[PDB]
């Protein structure tokens, strides 16, 4: 056990840019050990609401494969995004499910994520037919055609663009200002269990 | 490391059209955002263009507005900018500078980070024009206190190679070599003396050595006190 | 059910500023839009601009720009227009109108539609009114019909209400709408025709109200 | 900017008809986003046809809808009393959303003789300082009619308002009220005042005239 | 767009000295400025952004401040590496405009300056051309006004003044001023001179060639 | 044995109101005589499976005394009141010994214990120091710090508050329907004799 092989948690977390809440980014983590405590390294303020799991006994036991999800969301929506709570983005972008095992970090980025003209970098969909299954991906910039009557692929009455961008700026509150969230989702199948935690003497 | 490489560079007729290449090395190029730097000799610094990450931000000084293009692609990380109706204003050394934050000024973190070498671009309609030297003779009004100032003229030469040293570079001290200034004519000029004691004159050889590559050039002047 | 409610009426200075809300109640607010029509009295109608409520994206015509702004609050469910620079052009009546949704379905056609918002802009302030009797004589009888009335004149609150002896006589009573003069007040009249056998033998009222001043005067004719 | 214009000025039938109205737009628009509204006085505007094509909910079928291009009709099989209104047309496509000038349907029976009355100004609007003297029209089927105003022998205008009553529901009557306003001295330094109607249900016209010096 | 300010445009100072550099804006930039330093013929590097946050391998003795319109920077200790050039960059709105710049100098004690002048040679005026030299020569304050008379009357507007670079043996500067005339123009006056006012002598100097006198 | 007076088995049982799972009741009865047709006659009983006694001997035979208690339990985790088995509730609520001689009973009670917005009377442990004796009260509810940062109460991160509350919706699955539970555990000792069942002189 000399402890060499750690996991690349910085790539997840240390990133220039973030993907979209909209298409959000999946990374999958396997053949390393875990170094949770890096996890409180930064960040003023970061929840770690880990539902389905002892928050401070992941260390110990090990696990199949551990899965990255990362985003940009506003202030309520961070509380929006518990399992089980049913909210506009949480029923049209992403979904958690009810059965859910694994930690989410919410961290504020409004130093590195506004701008003090405005932000136009980050969007989100605003009105779906129909609800989503979880862990499903969405990318679709097809028109909407909320009445029975066809759109014909053109903009106006009664057929509206589908994302709308976020708008960062500095003189906004706590509560409209961004919001970066990274959630982990733990897997245990039959594969040996390669994610095993640290081990102390 | 990281480095950035401009090529592109060079002199250009005005009215004719040129496009400035620059490539990086040691980082992410589709992930951060570069800007293009100009600088006049002597005069600052003055930004040009900056573009951003997918090509969605990218604004332009309204003193060059309309005449210049930037544009880059990741596929083979390169950076071009496309220049035309070329004027007066325009000869100058660029810098190709990187910046930290993968988007243009705003938010609350932003720096130049990595600068470039520049490449140097002049604009004229002149021609190749080899220089001219003229003596400066010494006298007794360049006498003070036993030392003797003489020196030569360099004038009229487009292009900017100067090599200038005394005696085939055996004589290398008290000798100024005062940088070249533009006059309205539109050529460059620029003098050189040296100082040598006063009753070394007459009885030591001054040799004035210039040179102008692209004029291929070279004339050798002899400079002696002058006779009353 | 699905209502629409818009504001009272308002009465304005020229050179100010209006604010004119409307509020939905009974269908998905969230999944429609507010079309914004101002009509004057007997006038043409036109249009001012819409926003939609998902995004809160507005259009606004040509003609009224720079002085028009919308806004709206889903907490609420209620949308608002802003209109600057006030005049005697602006006295109007305001409608809002969205298309009702059931569920997910929204009709293609602009079905609800508010009860109007009367705005009046004028640098005159609120004053009682004054009555002239038109009392029967020979020179309005011709053929056993005599023509009486009463003329409401001088008063700026235009909600103004006319009745003949407390509602004792409605058959041949009318009273014409009202007419703004030079002097920034309005007059009306209401006439009635009675038999010429009827004169001289009971006595003719009419009851005039102004809410706004708060008057009420009965004068004999 | 997409103009509309509606052709039929009036309407004027009898209960019980079957009624065409057209209105035409300057340029094309799309096939199924034009509607139709009707507007009764004092109430706000109910919509009738939406798509262009279709019926709303609790409209009847007699009102029916056709048209593309730059031209639109609506049909009426049955007249009843209750259709006596305002229509309209609107764009729904386009950029800018505009509105018809609006057809008044009406009835219109026989043309008859209206009585016409006179007053010259009362004893207290004297003592006001001011005199309104008021010529009143009643019992005429045309709406348009033609009032003038002659004080000394000569023709007065630009100080004459008027007012109209609506459609009566009994027996589908009009009223005109003429009043022209002057100052105290103004009107007393003149004498004779009068009101001529040249109205077309009359045969000729009518003038009802008299002096100040007897009233 | 928006306009920045250094008032001190030259400083000189010595290894151990104190300096502040303020540089100020018109409009309120909140805190997105930025600083630089420019060797002598290299690419800038920066040292400082939002006027608080080191950036790396940045030397302790470089620090700075800011609020609202005013900015300064500090340095605590100076070496000779530290000569070089300062901008101030401002990141509030798109148009980024950098600042005049200021430059550090080395410290002397005053230098009299030594005077030349070169009547034109033979060859020079048989092109056209009369040209007058006069030389200024070993002063340490570089700030220095030379003055062209011509016939005991001012001349301007056809003269040019160049300067090189601070000297690293005796660490002063070298003046080279030279007054264009054409040959025709040349002989229709008598007396030709060179004005010098500097702080190294209390008056100024007042020397003159005769163009007849050999 | 005389006397012939009927032990209070009613009030246990049907009470307005269950202590939370961490803070449970402890009765002694005795001096009375025993009637266990009540307990799975009026209630309708599920998992009456006692462990080392035959249910249908319990009328007969004399023991020397009896404890009863009672408390709310998470459907799904209704499992955990078994000896030998482990678990997060066994581990830091309430376990039970490896030699125990008794029985246990649970039924359903969405009526009396479901609200609208959800239950707060219910209370639980996260986690502890270790595996508490068996029958132990716990009572302690100070913050507990799993690094070595003394947070003396409030911490964003690295502290984590040991009591949590349910949360009990009428439209829930039949795994999430909390359950009543009585246990009951008895003596052999046999030396008093004082709770005789019902027995003929
Ligand atoms: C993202 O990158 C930054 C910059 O490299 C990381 O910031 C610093 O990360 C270290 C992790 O070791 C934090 O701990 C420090 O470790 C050194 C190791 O010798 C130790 O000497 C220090 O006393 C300290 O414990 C360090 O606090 C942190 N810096 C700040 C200002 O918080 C950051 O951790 C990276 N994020 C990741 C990897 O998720
Ligand atoms: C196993 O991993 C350890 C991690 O601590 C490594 O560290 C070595 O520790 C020994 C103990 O004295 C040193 O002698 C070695 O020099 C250390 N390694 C290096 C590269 O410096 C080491 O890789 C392994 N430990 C041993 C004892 O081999």
């Amino acid at each position: 056990p000399n402890i060499t092989n750690l996991c690349p948690f910085d790539e997840v977390f240390n990133a220039t840019r973030f993907a979209s809440v909209y298409a959000w980014n999946r990374k999958r983590i396997s053949n390393c050990v875990a170094d949770y405590s890096v996890l409180y390294n930064l960040a003023p303020f970061f929840t770690f609401k880990c539902y389905g799991v002892s928050p401070t006994k992941l260390n110990d036991l090990c696990f199949t494969n551990v899965y990255a999800d990362s985003f940009v969301i506003r202030g309520d929506e961070v509380r929006q995004i518990a399992p089980g709570q049913t909210g506009n983005i949480a029923d049209y972008n992403y979904k958690l499910p009810d059965d859910f095992t694994g930690c989410v970090i919410a961290w504020n980025s409004n130093k590195l994520d506004s701008k003090v003209s405005g932000n136009y970098n980050y969007l989100y969909r605003l009105f779906r037919k129909s609800n989503l299954k979880p862990f499903e991906r969405d990318i679709s910039t097809e028109i909407y055609q909320a009445g029975n009557k066809p759109c014909n692929g053109v903009a106006g009455f009664n057929c509206y663009f589908p994302l709308r961008s976020y708008s960062f700026r500095p003189t906004y509150g706590v509560g409209h200002q961004p919001y970066r969230v990274v959630v982990l989702s733990f897997e245990l199948l039959h594969a040996p269990a390669t994610v095993c935690g640290p081990k102390k003497s | 490391e990281v480095q950035l490489v401009e090529s592109g560079g060079g002199l250009v007729q005005p009215g004719r059209s040129l496009r400035l290449s620059c490539a990086a090395s040691g980082f992410r190029f589709d992930d951060y955002a570069l800007h293009w730097v100009r600088q006049a000799p002597e005069k600052g610094l003055e930004w040009v263009s900056g573009i951003s990450w997918n090509s969605n931000n990218i604004g332009y000084a309204e003193s060059v507005k309309g005449r210049f293009t930037i544009s880059r692609d990741t596929a083979k990380k390169s950076l071009y900018l496309q220049m035309n109706d070329l004027r007066a204003e325009d000869t100058a050394l660029y810098y190709c500078v990187k910046d930290r934050h993968y988007d243009s000024s705003g938010y609350f973190v932003n720096g130049f980070d990595i600068w470039g070498q520049g490449t140097l671009v002049t604009v004229s309609a002149a021609s190749t024009k080899g220089p001219s030297v003229f003596p400066l003779a010494p006298s007794s009004k360049s006498t003070s206190g036993g030392t003797a100032a003489l020196g030569c003229l360099v004038k009229d030469y487009f292009p900017e190679p100067v090599t200038v040293s005394w005696n085939s570079g055996a004589l290398t001290s008290g000798v100024h070599t005062f940088p070249a200034v533009l006059q309205s004519s539109g050529l460059y000029s620029l003098s050189s003396v040296v100082t040598v004691p006063s009753s070394s004159l007459g009885t030591q050889t001054y040799i004035c050595n210039v040179n102008h590559k692209p004029s291929n050039t070279k004339v050798d002047k002899r400079v002696e006190p002058k006779s009353c | 059910q699905m209502q629409l409610v818009q504001s009272g009426p308002e009465v304005k200075k020229p050179g100010t500023s209006v604010k004119v809300s409307c509020k939905a109640s009974g269908f998905t607010f969230t999944s429609s839009a507010v079309q914004w029509v101002r009509q004057a009295r007997g006038q043409r109608l036109e249009w001012i601009g819409w926003i939609v409520v998902g995004s809160g994206n507005t259009d606004y015509a040509q003609q009224f720009q720079e002085r028009v702004t919308i806004t709206r609050d889903m907490s609420t469910s209620t949308a608002y227009m802003e209109l600057s620079s006030l005049g005697s052009e602006d006295t109007a009546v305001y409608y809002c109108a969205a298309p009702n949704c059931s569920g997910g379905s929204c009709y293609d056609g602009f079905d609800l539609w508010g009860q109007g918002t009367m705005v009046t802009v004028s640098s005159a302030s609120t004053k009682g009114p004054s009555v002239f009797p038109l009392a029967p004589s020979s020179k309005s009888t011709s053929g056993g019909t005599a023509a009486l009335g009463c003329l409401v004149k001088d008063y700026f609150p235009e909600p103004v209400t006319v009745s003949w002896n407390s509602g004792a006589l409605t058959s041949g009573v009318h009273t014409f709408p009202a007419v703004l003069q030079s002097s920034g007040l309005y007059s009306l009249s209401s006439v009635v025709t009675v038999p010429s056998s009827s004169l001289g033998t009971q006595t003719y009222i009419c009851n005039v109200n102004h809410k706004p001043s708060n008057t009420k005067v009965d004068k004999k004719v | 900017e997409i103009v509309l214009t509606q052709s039929p000025g009036t309407l004027s039938l009898s209960p019980g008809e079957r009624a065409t109205l057209s209105c035409r737009g300057s340029q094309s628009v799309r096939s199924s986003y034009l509607g139709w509204y009707q507007q009764k006085p004092g109430q706000a505007p109910r919509l009738l046809i939406y798509g262009a094509s279709s019926r709303a909910t609790g409209i009847p079928d007699r009102f029916s809808g056709s048209g593309s291009g730059t031209d639109f009709t609506l049909t009426i099989s049955r007249l009843e009393p209750e259709d006596f209104a305002v229509y309209y047309c609107q764009q729904y496509g386009s950029s800018p959303w505009t509105f018809g000038q609006g057809t008044k349907v009406e009835i219109k029976g026989t043309v008859a003789a209206p009585s016409v009355f006179i007053f010259p100004p009362s004893d207290e609007q004297l003592k006001s300082g001011t005199a309104s003297v008021v010529c009143l029209l009643n019992n005429f089927y045309p709406r348009e009619a033609k009032v003038q105003w002659k004080v000394d022998n000569a023709l007065q205008s630009g100080n004459s308002q008027e007012s109209v009553t609506e459609q009566d529901s009994k027996d589908s009557t009009y009223s005109l009220s003429s009043t022209l306003t002057l100052s105290k001295a103004d009107y007393e330094k003149h004498k004779v005042y009068a009101c001529e109607v040249t109205h077309q249900g009359l045969s000729s016209p009518v003038t009802k005239s008299f002096n100040r010096g007897e009233c």
